[PDB]
RNA sequence: GGCCUCCGAACGGUAAGAGCCUAGCAUGUAGAACUGGUUACCU
RNA sequence: GUGCUCGCUUCGGCAGCACAUAUACUAAAAUUGGAACGAUACAGAGAAGAUUAGCAUGGCCCCUGCGCAAGGAUGACACAUUCGUGAAGCGUU
């Protein structure tokens, strides 16, 4: 306790607050006290001027305009008089940048300072160096199945929507994030992720590459589709339309790299002229949503699989569909992939099976080949075949890869890799040493 | 941590204490009695 | 009544007006209502107010608002990395409630001024943290928060705006996230980790260039000093072998019975010892 | 602080009878040292009460 | 200078007390059978 | 392992706590829980379990024996020493505690300690057999004068 | 010589739940780094 | 800011003096994580063979209720054969 006269307290508090010097209160500092306790520059100069006591000298008044009559209206300012004196662009920018960054965390960026190396080359342009050869003949050798996982990759805080390699040979690898992001990777187990892409509002649903390999296409739930420069990250073109766009492909044919084929939730499939950006050809025949589109023979035909439990095969750029396959039995075909020989299709039907449909003119599913060691109740997925058609690898909800022997039609191997459900599984087209998977846990793994 | 809840029962009643009086049978008498 | 405080919070003014609410807020840790104190620290300052109840401070020995130790001004993870992790305290829910209750009775029965069991430990110190402890008050800590209209470019209060107009901290820096509970328990505290990385670089203890060598290469002697300063400093350690002296470059070599003692004299000494009001610097060979 | 009431009275009386006997006798009867027939002595109680109800 | 903060008289009970957490001293020393009896 | 083992522990651990909360006492639940954590070598947990059980019923001599035993099995000599002291202090009349306490000290080699314990024990003026055991203790060493005393 | 009551509301019925998915609701916090050092003698 | 110094002394300025003495959970923001008894889905009321009336008991379970009243499914929760080791203590041949 203490019982200090309130008024003196006010005197000392204001004195210090205003000028910085106030006589110190202490009892036993020396057991006798001679000393001030302030910054003291003011104290020597100002001789302990009290706030209540008049200052010895006055300085530097600042004026505020006033009209006090009150006769005038609007006019009148009272003690409400706004100091006449007081009413960066350089900064105006940093703040904005910060805001943008924040938004992104909830505009494109470049990863790495490597840029163009040696002669002047795209990161995409050449691989040559990795053991083996990307140009490489189609069958590397009698194929192998992996045990050991090499790269986590990460980056994504959400499960990768999709994973795809690179036109020609697996030089680069490209991933789709539901955080509205797309990343490129060495694909050789190398740490570096090349250049990040950003520009979608909502999670990116699917992508496809330019057959030549320079352009790149993405489709997202934001109702937009973008064309990208793989060498700069530049959003070259954006394609409109109200419906959300599901799986999108780029015409494979050398003659018509230009045409986009986009499958829509709203039944239709639409061809887009890239140069015009205009609609070329609508396909209305399908009923219900469209899930996936492949090309059974390049240029000439493609197989669309739809929300209605049917397949529609078509010639290119012609609306009518020549062959329609449905059986009351088959539950659905969320993902369909085409063999490297161009001879077989493989659908992951919801019904927990894999169906082989002959690529050859007769699109008749064959009883001989079937796969049912794995469960996807109702998940989209990728099925791939080991080059040389020796093995088939399915990725499933439970998260365990299923490796089957095509020749012998039997689950040869199985892994419980991933702790969350796994989607796309890709066998490196040139190397038999490995496959690449992705799934909700947000990691890309190599087996 | 004392709650602001109340109850009807709790409210004041009979706040005065009836001390015994002298003819009622105050302790003073009792001490003296045989 | 009256909070527990850092000297750094309380203010740089000796005169202070401080207000009190009976049950103002829940404490963000043991989650009880407790007396809360506000005050203005200074001219441009923020009106700080106690963040945690007095008990859980006495428990981990810390300021109420800062949660930095009383003596060291170090986040708790640090001074635990400095002595004793095994204090602990349940994080989990109803335990926390229970252990707090009991420990509140235990504290009630103490002399009152003592952070419970920790103080039995708290005396033995100085390993590192003294050397990483902060020296002077740090006022940049009480500045008002960053005006969030202006940081979008708009703020329409002009100069009046009590907030602060300047660039914020890039959310990239891991030092950003800083939960309260987290800083309290000493989990993955970014600040505390940074200070740990800073601790390591202290040139100090690895020594041992060569086996058995008790030779001490002493730089920065000075020509005021005598040897007798040395001996009457170093007889604490043990049986000296000898001392070599050079005053031309002012370096003094020393030799002890065991290498252990030489390591010691390094430790105790390095960038710490000063006698004759002049720093006595040490090196190996 | 629930208050005895008409709904609860029969239950109350038998509750505090089971307790009356329990405290009294297990503080009165003992030297079983382990547990002495508390469940059992009370079952003898209810048995006897039924028997007297059936005469 | 300590000052007590003024309370708003129409302010309701701020926070919730109901929560319940389970309930001594070291025991004092106590200082206090035939087969047939058993 | 890493996670799979962990889940097992939650199911057991939680179950143990449920059993205790339901019945409160019935210290076979307390003991079984303690034993399980002991087996997993989580003996700090085990200690807390035993202390909690003691809070419920400090007079139960099986409980104390299991507690001290657990400490001894894990070579925690000084914990065991503490515990023994408590047991004899709060339940002095229980001869089982005294016999075990002296035995432990003898095994440890601390003859002086054991003697001290027995001198404490004798203050309670116990039972013929206790005195015999004290005398015999002395007679395992020569110490005839002590015996006679 | 007189003589004229009342008057209405509440629950006790539409399950009890466990789970999954998705607005809603409270906080307006505390805290954000750190420097300066020598070699010389007998066989 | 108002008034006063037979202030300097004109009516401009300046000086002295008196009076007047410390607002504010500062944000018009930014972030941060528990609940809806929604639908859907699965499943589907204690006691004994069944169908049901209920009062209770216990509290790291609540809700409605002004309530020490009463309700919430009784609110839910409550799961006959036949012995021997090992160690220690005590007395004895
Ligand atoms: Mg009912
Ligand atoms: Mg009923
Ligand atoms: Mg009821
Ligand atoms: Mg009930
Ligand atoms: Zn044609
Ligand atoms: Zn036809
Ligand atoms: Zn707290
Ligand atoms: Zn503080
Ligand atoms: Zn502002």
């Amino acid at each position: 306790p203490a019982h200090i006269n309130d008024f003196m307290f006010e005197q000392q508090r204001r004195t210090f607050a205003t000028y910085g010097y106030a006589l110190d209160p202490s009892l036993d500092n020396h057991q006798v006290s001679a000393k001030y306790i302030g910054s003291v520059e003011e104290a020597e100069k100002n001789q302990g001027l009290t706030v209540f006591e008049t200052g010895q000298k006055k300085t530097e008044k600042r004026k505020k305009f006033k009209e006090n009559d009150a006769s005038n209206i609007d006019g009148f300012l009272g003690p409400w008089a706004k100091y006449v004196d007081e009413k960066s662009e350089e900064e105006q920018k940093e703040l904005d940048e910060i805001t943008a960054k924040r938004q992104k965390k909830g505009k494109t960026i470049l990863h790495v300072k490597e840029m163009y190396d040696y002669q002047g080359r795209s990161y995409l342009h050449i691989p040559q160096d990795v053991g083996v050869n990307l140009r490489s003949t189609m069958p590397p050798e009698k194929c192998y199945l992996p045990k050991k996982q090499i790269h986590v990759w990460s980056g994504h805080t959400k499960g990768v929507s999709a994973v795809r390699l690179f036109p020609l040979s697996g030089h680069l690898l490209l991933s789709c994030s539901m955080d509205c992001k797309i990343k490129l990777w060495e694909v050789y187990g190398e740490r570096r992720c090349l250049r990040t892409f950003i520009g979608h509002s909502k999670a990116v649903r699917d992508i496809c590459f330019n057959t030549a390999g320079t352009q790149f296409l993405s489709a997202a739930y934001d109702r937009y589709l973008k064309l990208w420069d793989t060498e700069t990250g530049q959003c070259i073109s954006r394609f409109t339309n109200r419906k959300v766009p599901y799986c999108v492909k780029f015409n494979p044919d050398e003659d018509k790299q230009n045409l986009f084929v986009a499958g829509m939730s709203d039944k239709k499939i639409v061809q887009w002229d890239i140069r015009s950006g205009e609609i070329v050809q609508e396909y209305d025949r399908h009923l219900g949503a469209v899930n996936t589109i492949v090309f059974v023979d390049e240029n000439r035909r493609f197989v669309s699989t739809s929300d209605d439990k049917s397949l529609r095969v078509w010639e290119w750029d012609i609306p009518v569909d020549f062959k329609y396959i449905a059986e009351p039995s088959m539950h659905s075909m969320p993902a369909v992939t085409l063999s490297p020989n161009g001879k077989w299709l493989a659908c992951q039907s919801m019904d927990n099976q894999i169906l082989i449909f002959g690529a050859q003119n007769r699109f008749r599913l064959n009883k001989k080949k079937i796969f049912k060691g794995h469960m996807v109740a109702g998940y989209a997925c990728q099925v791939d075949f080991s080059p040389d058609m020796s093995y088939v690898i399915s990725g499933d909800g439970n998260g365990k890869l299923n490796i089957w022997d095509w020749k012998t039609t039997k689950l040869y191997s199985r892994f419980k890799a991933h702790d969350k459900v796994c989607i796309g599984a890709v066998w490196h087209p040139h190397e038999t040493s490995k496959v690449i998977t992705c799934g909700w846990d947000g990691l890309i793994k190599l087996w | 941590q004392l709650s602001k809840q109340y109850s009807s029962r709790d409210l004041p009643s009979h706040t005065k204490i009836k001390y015994r009086q002298t003819t009622q049978d105050a302790p003073e008498e009792v001490r003296n009695r045989d | 009544d009256f909070p527990i405080l850092c000297q750094t919070c309380l203010g740089e003014n000796p005169y202070i007006r401080m207000t009190k609410e009976k049950y103002g807020k829940e404490c963000k840790i043991c989650a009880r209502p407790f007396t809360v104190f506000r005050w203005c620290p200074g001219v441009r300052m923020r009106f700080k107010k106690t963040e945690v109840c007095q008990t859980c401070s006495k428990l981990k020995n810390v300021c109420q608002t800062c949660l930095l130790d009383l003596e060291y001004g170090l986040p708790i993870q640090v001074r635990d990395a400095g002595l004793s992790f095994k204090d602990d305290m349940p994080k989990s829910d109803v335990n926390k409630e229970y252990y707090t209750q009991n420990m509140e009775r235990e504290i009630s029965n103490s002399d009152g001024t003592r952070p419970v069991g920790m103080l039995g430990k708290a005396t033995s110190t100085s390993d590192m943290l003294l050397k990483l402890a902060r020296t002077t008050p740090y006022y940049k800590r009480n500045r008002p928060h960053i005006c969030s209209f202006w940081v979008k470019g708009e703020c329409k209060r002009g100069e009046e705006c009590p907030y602060r107009h300047e660039k914020p901290t890039d959310p990239d820096d891991p030092l950003a996230d800083q939960n309260i509970k987290d800083r309290y328990y000493g989990i993955n505290d970014p600040v505390a980790d940074k200070l740990l990385k800073r601790a390591s670089t202290m040139p100090r203890l690895d020594p041992p260039e060569d086996k058995t060598i008790t030779t001490l290469y002493v730089g920065g002697l000075g020509d005021t000093i005598t040897e007798t300063d040395l001996r009457n400093h170093f007889y604490q350690f043990g049986e000296i072998r000898t001392i070599t002296v050079v005053q031309r470059q002012q370096c003094a070599f020393i030799q002890f019975a065991t290498r252990q003692a030489a390591e010691v004299a390094a430790e105790k000494s390095f960038n710490k010892l000063i006698v004759n009001g002049r720093r006595l610097n040490v090196k190996w060979g | 602080a629930k208050t005895v009431t008409k709904q609860r009275v029969e239950s109350h009386f038998d509750l505090e009878l089971r307790a009356a006997v329990m405290h009294d006798i297990l503080d009165m009867m003992p030297e079983g040292i382990k547990q002495n027939k508390a469940r059992t002595i009370l079952q003898h109680l209810s048995e006897a009460w039924r028997c007297w109800k059936a005469n | 200078r300590m000052v007590e903060m003024q309370k708003d008289p129409m302010e309701p009970p701020r926070f919730k007390i109901n929560k319940k957490i389970p309930r001594e001293p070291p025991p004092a020393p106590v200082m206090h059978m035939t087969v047939k009896e058993q | 392992d890493e996670e799979e083992l962990n889940d097992y522990k939650l199911r057991k651990r939680k179950t143990f706590e449920d059993n205790i909360r339901k019945n409160r006492t019935v210290i076979s639940n307390w003991i079984k829980y303690a034993q399980w954590e002991e087996s997993l070598k989580e003996i700090q947990r085990a200690r807390s379990i035993y202390e909690r059980a003691l809070d419920v019923d400090y007079r139960n001599i099986t409980l104390w024996l299991k507690y001290a035993e657990m400490e001894m099995k894990n070579r925690q000599v000084n914990h065991a020493r503490n515990i023994w002291d408590r047991a004899i202090t709060t339940l002095p009349r229980v001869n089982q505690f005294w016999y075990k306490y002296t035995y432990m000290e003898e095994m440890l080699g601390n003859v002086a300690g054991a003697r001290q314990v027995f001198e404490r024990w004798m203050e309670w003026q116990p039972e013929e057999q206790a005195w015999h055991s004290y005398i015999n203790f002395e007679l395992r060493y020569k110490e005839v004068d002590r015996a006679r005393t």
